[PDB]
């Protein structure tokens, strides 16, 4: 899987 | 021993793995590393020379390798890693970015005479075959899972005031230890701000956040691996291999190749092709140390 992603809150 | 290695892009749109193998024959010393970069190649590039130089330095200061002070070797390699990351973060900040948000994992094996140590952060893996039996030498730094490292990593991240969504720290990064990744370290507060500006969360959300430590750290696990005359081969590889082929299967496969033609470089290339035939979806890098035996 892509190791990073745009962040997201819980 | 003899080395076989391969490092290929496979199905990904970019190549961010790299491998390093350096030997000093007079000193009976070798250093092998696989780096798995993410969000760019600048961290991997930095590590390529900088990590080697720092490790060699940390262990030469005191002729440290075969003194039998595990504690001292362990502490040296930890400080080497931490020091390199410190220098990388500065470099990323000054010689960057402005949108360079890269990072990299690293699994390093050092051998000198008959002792071997592994310094590991991230999700590549090292295994060996010893009298026909597999030994998995490293553990994963992932913010999810059940292995020893997994529960402790999630605890450490939550302790630092971070959160985990979709198996990623702050919904972003899928490994819990890495070089670089400044937005999880010295720029984590800035990270919250950018999120508001880019509409990933609300202002009031940031208010409830309180970062106590770095969410991602470069502090390696350090392992001493006994070398014996029945160690047949050692394999370091990125998760592009292990995610698609169980380690017991890769060990059997390599053993079969070597019995067939005794050519470690050919074994390594054929193994990487198996991973592609299985449609692994990542860059795949493999280093095999063939120590011979029976
Ligand atoms: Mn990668
Ligand atoms: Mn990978």
């Amino acid at each position: 899987r892509k190791t990073v992603a745009k962040p997201k809150g819980p | 021993m003899r080395w076989g290695y391969t490092s290929v892009q496979g199905f990904r749109d970019e190549m961010e793995d790299d491998i390093v193998i350096r030997s000093d024959a007079v000193d009976s010393f070798s250093y092998a590393a696989v780096f798995d970069g993410h969000a760019g190649s600048s961290s991997v590039k930095f590590l390529r020379e900088e990590l080697y130089k720092e490790c060699v330095g940390a262990l030469q200061a005191g002729s440290l390798l075969n003194g039998g002070d595990f504690a001292a070797i362990k502490e040296a390699l930890i400080k080497a890693f931490e020091s390199v990351d410190r220098n990388l973060l500065k470099w990323l900040e000054a010689n960057g970015d402005e949108e360079d948000e890269s990072g990299s994992t690293a699994t390093v094996m050092i051998i000198r005479n008959d002792v071997s140590f592994i310094a590991h952060i991230g999700e590549s893996c090292a295994v060996l075959s010893r009298s026909g039996q597999i030994e998995e030498l490293t553990d994963y730094h992932r913010p999810y899972g059940s292995s020893r490292a997994a529960i402790q990593e999630v605890k450490r991240v939550k302790e630092a005031g971070g959160w985990i969504v979709n198996g990623r720290i702050c919904g972003d990064i899928a490994v819990s230890r890495a070089f670089g990744d400044i937005r999880f370290k010295t720029k984590k507060n800035d990270m919250l701000k950018k999120g508001v500006d880019e509409g990933r969360w609300s202002e009031k959300f940031v208010s409830r956040i309180e970062f106590k430590g770095d969410m991602v750290v470069a502090t390696p696990d350090i392992f001493q691996v006994p070398l014996t005359s029945d160690v047949e081969f050692i394999i370091l590889a990125s998760d592009g291999l292990w995610d698609y082929m169980k380690s017991s299967d890769v060990v059997s496969y390599v053993r079969d190749q070597l019995r067939k033609h005794g050519n470690v470089q050919l074994a390594c290339e054929s193994l990487a092709q198996v991973a592609l035939d299985r449609r692994s979806q990542d860059n795949i890098s493999i280093i095999i140390a063939d120590l011979g035996r029976t």
